[PDB]
């Protein structure tokens, strides 16, 4: 669970020392990024359903075979589409968690760790989720620091998948 | 471990829901309190040696039997172990104040500490008394109005006091 | 030749340095160049103060009264040479220095040490210097009119053991042969006695792990006797020489130089561990297969 | 998969002890001291006691001993070879559960007791996922091992005895014999007398 | 390298022991399997080009998008088709190596180790190679112990991929 | 390792003198150019996998003998090792860009890297070519004017180029 | 480590080619020789202790300077090291015979052995003489005709002789 | 160096007694094999340029990374150094065949060659591959039954193969 405050305390405790001005500057950077991150999390939360549906539709457009090929790993039926929308919602919600926490820790703990075994086992191609994340990047309509931090989390997820 | 943000994040993920508007506003209010939190951490850190030494001196003045021969704090090694324990408890209290969550204090300092003291014969009640003396000295240092931007630091003082009480109760 | 690793070693300045030959009917710059080259190479790049310069030998070489070979002989027999290289050195180190200066190569085997030590002890230093200079090797390489130079490149009667030992004797261009880490100690006594070689460690500014030197004892052997068995399943084994280990501090760190035989699968971990311990990798050599 | 996060517990090894060398300080058996053959015998026997408690000559690894004597391998490599040896697999891995194999690995490699049942649980999956040698190398390449024993020192039970106290914690060879009640009842012991 | 003789010797050597009757039985089992394995390798080698071309075509039939979707990771152009045929040839040739060596050691050292990082990095789906291996299983025309050993290697690759 | 401030600190300490006004305002310029450095690090990191994969594809297209059987990048394990190496070089270049000093790159990445490639038979020239391809892609991504507050990033781009050049010279 | 099959497999993989018919038939010829290979391994193994002990006794009888006071085989630890070195060489010869390849004997027994012997002052020539004694004893045991299915074992005997000569050449 | 006679002479002198009847008979056997030794040396020497050129062509065909621009056999100076190295290895192998002892090959050519190749960045595995190619070519040249008094030369061929193996192992 990687966030600036927890990482600062982990570094100080590993060396067995009190929090010096280095950790205070870390906290200052966390405070500087925090409000932007929280409004971005709120903006993503309010526009979550449309973003998830559009990302799922974009994946279906980029990979049409997922919509008519039979099999458990495809979205040919309604169950597969529900699984796809649920996964994209998981991605978006954990990204908002990362924005709230100020680090990739929620993605690392909830989604990134073990996702390779998931996709290999259930024959889900990571390129689908990469397309969903790219749609989210292009369409969240954020700006400035909020956009930069949210895009950092989405690119972190993309890099993990690719 | 957890900080203020990560605790709410973990709870929301267990619920499988986005952080609500109320939780986001509460976290923003915590962020607005952040400068005072950093000042509190800095002030306790800058006087940590004084806090530990003065609290130890007061503890051994009101409990002379600790430093009498045959007492637990008697001999340099034990006495130094006691000072070091007090410093460690204070350091993890500062960690908890910095992160705003008690997870670091519980997981890395107080986990099994009572059992360690029971095994060694260290009087846990006297450790709690030393922790309380650290608490009072630390809170006075955090609330000192000289040379700082005036404002209401009651919430951070209460949170630090809660961490100190938690450390004292883990060993008492 | 040496092309890719020439700059990393100290070979690059000698790659474009042609041998200094004194032609018949030479000019005065030719004479001064021969004097300068002889001082630099025979005295092993030591600074030569004006009061220590052999004025008479220089005059005679300038005049043509002596040849380049004779001037080299006079410099090598001079009190300046003996003060720099003979009087404070073990005679095996003297032999190493003689081979490096007068022949531009490292000793090949213990037989050369035997010959030169016997000759010094039975007939003196001057006769030993003469044997270096009247040798067939000297005649074929330098002859009468060419200043001796470092013979880095492969030649007709070479052994590769000499190529490895050259970088034990030569430690870079801005180095002076009396300003090397091992100082007055013989660099090749163990190697010549045991007929062994050391992994080549390049000079200081081009190689971070330049300062690695094995200790008197407790050194990891070159090859991995036993194969991969002590390391469980492993593909290949490598001997890694590490220098400047300091971070943990004494007593955790006893010797700042350490050679370790590690499997291929632990090479990443070995490198990270080296970075943590503040060390510099001097060389990595295959140890198995 | 990343290891489970488990909280540490208050231990003597976690805290500064201000130790001065005495009869209770474990002997530092290190090859950095250029040991004679008899001192190497002592170091080798210390490694055998740390890893196997006792080593019958059926349990000895004479090839590993020769390799350590020649400088082929470090002390840590010899410890790894002891842990990868048939004796260690038969006595400590085979006769125990995975959880009680992590204990007998934390205890004699890191020289400390396990933090909790959760630590045992977290490290027990490593054998079945990364392999047996995966677990051995993870423990040997850990920061705890390298910071305490490095490459050249035989591991030992750390900070067992506090100064002034008559008795410290139980030695791990007493606390944790090769097997426990599971293999005990598989063997058919305890046996009734008379 | 996981083959019966090398594994028997490595296990004996790690124990520092002479080869006992257990290792001799390992050699006897290897001798029992070796002729059938060598004949399977010969049959696969003699039919290598046809098996590889048919496997590539089966992959293209089951996943048609791989033949008309532009991108470096697809076989839309001749370059991707050559890469695909070369990959399937790698699979078949290393399977023959396994049949010769009597174990999955060639697959492990040459193909299995690190294949998931390759597939993730170059956005190649393991399901394509799974279909190719299924084609090789169904059309190698082997029987008996040859078929069982070859199918064991092909299933090993399939399980490593899926 | 050193950062940009710690480097001049170490030089001044070796000279035993306070940082002069010129050094102080050079550091103030460094701080003033801090946002662009952070942007460059973030842009290289966010496209790291694409940089590594595209550079690997270009390198193996220009040098097909690397990936043909018997080539050093042939077999899955050696291919994965090559890819990982590319990612490691990119990661340490980003670290050096973040710190403002190439000490992390020398001490933690290129320390023993040539030696390791030689010992293994890894062609140093080819990995240098891969590092150059990563250099062109990374500098292209850093200098991308879309979606960012316009400004002159020539200095930070030149610094990143120097880090990549030093890595390429270290491996060949 | 290479056995007889994996050696040709690795060469083929490096060349990127399938094994030709001639290579497959050579491996089949090796397979047809396997029973005799297993008998030779079993017979040497069955008398390993006798082979090592008798060879050492004969070597010390014809070379009394090894076991003289101050000789290299004097003192119990050095004598035991000598007996061990003999047993290790014999065991690795059996390993090479079993695999049909000298890679195990080369890599794990002979690589660096000459250097170790020279460094310690162990006379490599005497080690080679002891290895020759184990050679002759072992080959007489493998060639013993009673109690075994009669057959031509000249090829296997020549291969074991080659391993023994290779060991003797390496130690000297 | 040592030849086949001086080797046993040195071992006997170290032992301090006369060559035994068996040693003299083994030497007489080696003398009886002298014509075939001379024939093999003559045949490799007469075909030395063909062996070196053909094996270099095969090596650069199977390892094109050696001769790509940036490879270690690229540029004339390097190509020529590589060809010269292969001829040098062949020449010292022939010397070892002539003397009946490997000491000239080990002591003058192979000792330190691995360290040399590591220092220069010469890939030793490719050198070993070229040496193996010279081995196969030279062995097929020695065994050619055309234009020579027929006989069994398997022992001499095995000895030459052993010298080539020592050369190939010394460089990797
Ligand atoms: C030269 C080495 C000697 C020799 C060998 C030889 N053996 C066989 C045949 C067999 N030997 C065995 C071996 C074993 N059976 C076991 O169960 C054990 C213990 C695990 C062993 C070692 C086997 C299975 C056979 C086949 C059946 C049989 O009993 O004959 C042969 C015959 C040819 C063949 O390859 O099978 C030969 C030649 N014979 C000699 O005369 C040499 C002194
Ligand atoms: C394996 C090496 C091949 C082989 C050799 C072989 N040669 C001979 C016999 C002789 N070879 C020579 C050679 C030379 N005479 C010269 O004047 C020179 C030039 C300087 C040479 C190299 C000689 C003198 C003899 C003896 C007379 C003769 O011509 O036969 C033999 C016969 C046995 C012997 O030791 O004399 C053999 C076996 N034979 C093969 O089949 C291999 C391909
Ligand atoms: C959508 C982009 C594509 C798609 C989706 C799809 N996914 C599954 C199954 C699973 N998805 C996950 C992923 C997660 N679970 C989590 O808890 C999290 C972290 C918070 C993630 C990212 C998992 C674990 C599964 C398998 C278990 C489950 O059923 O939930 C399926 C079904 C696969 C199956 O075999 O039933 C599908 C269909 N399908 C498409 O075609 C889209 C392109
Ligand atoms: C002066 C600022 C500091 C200092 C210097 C000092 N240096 C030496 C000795 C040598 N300096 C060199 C350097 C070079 N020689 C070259 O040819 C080149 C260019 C290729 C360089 C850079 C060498 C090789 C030597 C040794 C040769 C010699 O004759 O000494 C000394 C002399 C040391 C001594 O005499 O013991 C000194 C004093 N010393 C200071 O205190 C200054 C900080
Ligand atoms: C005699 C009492 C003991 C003895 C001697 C012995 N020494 C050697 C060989 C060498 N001795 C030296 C010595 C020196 N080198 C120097 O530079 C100096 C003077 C400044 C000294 C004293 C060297 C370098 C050698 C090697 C060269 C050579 O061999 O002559 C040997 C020969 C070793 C061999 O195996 O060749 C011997 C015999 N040996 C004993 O047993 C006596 C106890
Ligand atoms: C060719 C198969 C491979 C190859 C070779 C290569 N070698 C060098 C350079 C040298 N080779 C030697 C070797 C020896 N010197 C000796 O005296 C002896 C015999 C006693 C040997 C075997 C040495 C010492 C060098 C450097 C000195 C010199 O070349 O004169 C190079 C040149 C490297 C460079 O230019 O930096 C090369 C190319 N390279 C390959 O890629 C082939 C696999
Ligand atoms: C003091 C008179 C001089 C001096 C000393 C100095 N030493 C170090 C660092 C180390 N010294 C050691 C020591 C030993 N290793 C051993 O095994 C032994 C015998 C048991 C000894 C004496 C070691 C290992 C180190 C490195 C690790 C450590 O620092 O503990 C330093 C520090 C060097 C640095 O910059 O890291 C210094 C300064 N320096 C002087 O100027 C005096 C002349
Ligand atoms: C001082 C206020 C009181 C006191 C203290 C005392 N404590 C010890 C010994 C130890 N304390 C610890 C504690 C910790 N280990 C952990 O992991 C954590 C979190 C990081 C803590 C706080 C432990 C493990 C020990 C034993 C190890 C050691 O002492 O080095 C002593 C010494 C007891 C002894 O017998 O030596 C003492 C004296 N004693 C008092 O009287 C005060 C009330
Ligand atoms: C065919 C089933 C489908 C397909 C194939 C395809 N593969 C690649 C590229 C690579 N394939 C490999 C595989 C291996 N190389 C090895 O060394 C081994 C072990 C023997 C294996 C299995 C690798 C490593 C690559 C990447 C680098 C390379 O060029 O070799 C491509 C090219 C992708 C790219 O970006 O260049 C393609 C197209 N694609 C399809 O659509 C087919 C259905
Ligand atoms: C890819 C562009 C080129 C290439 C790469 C290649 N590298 C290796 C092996 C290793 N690379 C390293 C380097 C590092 N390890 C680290 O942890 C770090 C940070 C300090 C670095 C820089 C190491 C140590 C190894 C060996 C250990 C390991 O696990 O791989 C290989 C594999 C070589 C082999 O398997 O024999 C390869 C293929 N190869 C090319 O052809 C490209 C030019
Ligand atoms: C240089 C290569 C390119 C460039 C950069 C540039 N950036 C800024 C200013 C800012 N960039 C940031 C960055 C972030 N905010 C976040 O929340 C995150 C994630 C944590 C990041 C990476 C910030 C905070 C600023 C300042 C406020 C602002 O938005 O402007 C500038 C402006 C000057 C400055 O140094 O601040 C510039 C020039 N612009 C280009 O055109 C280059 C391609
Ligand atoms: C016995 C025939 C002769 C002899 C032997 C002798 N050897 C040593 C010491 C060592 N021998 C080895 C060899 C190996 N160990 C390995 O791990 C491997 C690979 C599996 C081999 C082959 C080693 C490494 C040593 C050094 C370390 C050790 O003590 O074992 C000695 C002892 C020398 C000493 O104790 O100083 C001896 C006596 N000596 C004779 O005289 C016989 C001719």
């Amino acid at each position: 669970m990687k966030t600036p405050l927890t990482e600062a305390v982990s570094t100080a405790d590993s060396q067995g020392r009190f929090l010096s001005s280095t950790e205070l500057q870390i906290a200052f950077g966390r405070l500087r990024q925090a409000n932007a991150g929280l409004q971005a999390a709120k903006a993503l939360t309010d526009n979550a359903q449309s973003l998830v549906n559009g990302a799922a539709q974009a994946v279906y457009n980029k990979f049409p075979y997922t919509t008519q090929t039979q099999g458990n790993n495809f979205a040919a039926d309604q169950r597969g589409k529900d699984k796809c929308a649920r996964d994209i919602g998981y991605y978006l919600r954990i990204v908002t968690y990362c924005l709230v926490a100020g680090g990739t820790g929620p993605l690392d703990e909830y989604l990134i760790a073990g996702i390779d075994e998931i996709n290999r086992t259930f024959d889900l191609s990571p390129s689908w989720y990469v397309e969903a994340l790219k749609y989210i990047k292009a369409n969240h309509g954020l700006s400035g620091d909020a956009r930069d931090e949210a895009n950092s989390y989405l690119d972190y997820a993309i890099n993990a998948l690719s | 471990m957890f900080d203020v943000f990560t605790r709410v994040v973990s709870q929301a993920d267990a619920r499988g829901e986005y952080l609500s508007g109320s939780q986001l506003d509460a976290l923003s209010a915590t962020v607005a309190e952040g400068n005072k939190r950093i000042d509190s951490v800095n002030r306790i850190t800058g006087n940590a040696s004084a806090i530990v030494s003065n609290a130890a001196r007061a503890l051994f003045a009101e409990q002379p039997q600790l430093i009498q021969p045959g007492g637990n704090a008697y001999t340099s090694r034990r006495m130094a172990a006691c000072l070091r324990d007090m410093e460690i408890i204070l350091r993890y209290v500062t960690y908890a104040t910095f992160t705003g969550d008690a997870s670091v204090l519980e997981d890395r300092c107080l986990n099994g500490l009572r059992e360690t003291y029971v095994a060694l014969g260290v009087p846990g009640a006297s450790v709690a008394a030393g922790v309380q003396k650290m608490k009072e000295a630390a809170l006075d240092i955090v609330n000192d109005p000289n040379g700082i931007t005036r404002g209401d630091c009651s919430a951070i003082v209460a949170e630090i006091a809660g961490y100190f009480d938690r450390a004292a109760a883990a060993v008492a | 030749a040496i092309t890719t690793a020439a700059s990393r070693l100290g070979v690059a300045p000698y790659n474009e340095s042609r041998p200094v030959e004194l032609r018949p009917d030479f000019s005065l710059d030719d004479a001064k160049m021969v004097i300068r080259a002889v001082y630099r190479q025979v005295l092993g790049n030591d600074y030569i103060m004006d009061s220590e310069r052999l004025k008479g030998a220089e005059s005679l070489l300038t005049n043509g009264s002596i040849s380049v070979r004779e001037f080299v002989r006079t410099v090598a027999k001079s009190e300046l040479y003996k003060k720099k290289f003979l009087y404070n050195n073990f005679q095996t180190r003297v032999i190493e220095l003689n081979y490096k200066h007068l022949l531009g190569r490292a000793p090949f085997s213990e037989d050369e040490v035997i010959f030169h030590l016997d000759l010094y002890e039975n007939q003196g230093f001057d006769a030993d210097i003469d044997s270096y200079i009247d040798s067939v090797e000297y005649q074929e390489n330098f002859g009468e009119n060419i200043v001796p130079y470092y013979r880095f490149n492969n030649q007709v009667g070479d052994r590769t053991v000499g190529f490895t030992r050259m970088f034990r004797l030569y430690r870079g261009y801005a180095n002076s042969d009396r300003s090397q880490l091992e100082r007055s100690s013989s660099r090749l006594a163990t190697e010549l006695g045991q007929n062994t070689v050391s992994a080549i460690v390049g000079p200081s500014g081009s190689n971070a792990g330049w300062a690695y030197r094995p200790s008197r004892a407790g050194n990891t052997p070159a090859k991995a006797l036993g194969g991969t068995v002590p390391f469980g399943q492993a593909s290949k084994l490598f001997r890694v020489e590490i220098t400047a280990i300091s971070a943990p501090g004494y007593p955790k760190v006893r010797r700042s130089n350490k050679a370790v035989i590690v499997p291929f699968e632990q090479l990443n971990q070995t490198l990270q561990q080296i970075n943590r311990l503040g060390g510099k990798v001097a060389s990595i050599t295959p140890a198995s297969l | 998969l990343p290891l489970l996060n488990y909280a540490p517990k208050s231990q003597n090894v976690r805290v500064e002890g201000y130790e001065i060398g005495s009869e209770e300080k474990p002997v530092v058996f290190t090859t950095e001291n250029i040991l004679s053959s008899s001192d190497m015998d002592n170091l080798i026997e210390a490694a055998y006691r740390q890893i196997f408690f006792h080593a019958f000559k059926w349990d000895r690894e004479k090839v590993l001993e020769s390799q350590l004597r020649n400088g082929q391998i470090t002390v840590r490599d010899f410890v790894r070879g002891l842990l990868l040896s048939n004796t260690f697999r038969n006595s400590f891995y085979e006769k125990n559960s995975n959880y009680r194999f992590v204990e007998h690995c934390v205890q004699k490699i890191l020289g400390r007791d396990v933090y909790s049942e959760r630590e045992k649980i977290a490290w027990s999956i490593v054998v079945a996922t990364k392999g047996y040698q995966g677990l051995i190398d993870d423990l040997l390449n850990s920061d705890e091992y390298l910071n305490n024993f490095g490459y050249d020192t035989v591991p030992y039970q750390r900070r067992r005895n506090l100064p002034g106290r008559e008795a410290g914690e139980l030695p791990f060879n007493i606390k944790s014999p090769r097997y426990d009640a599971y293999h005990r009842r598989q063997l058919g012991f305890p046996q009734i007398v008379w």
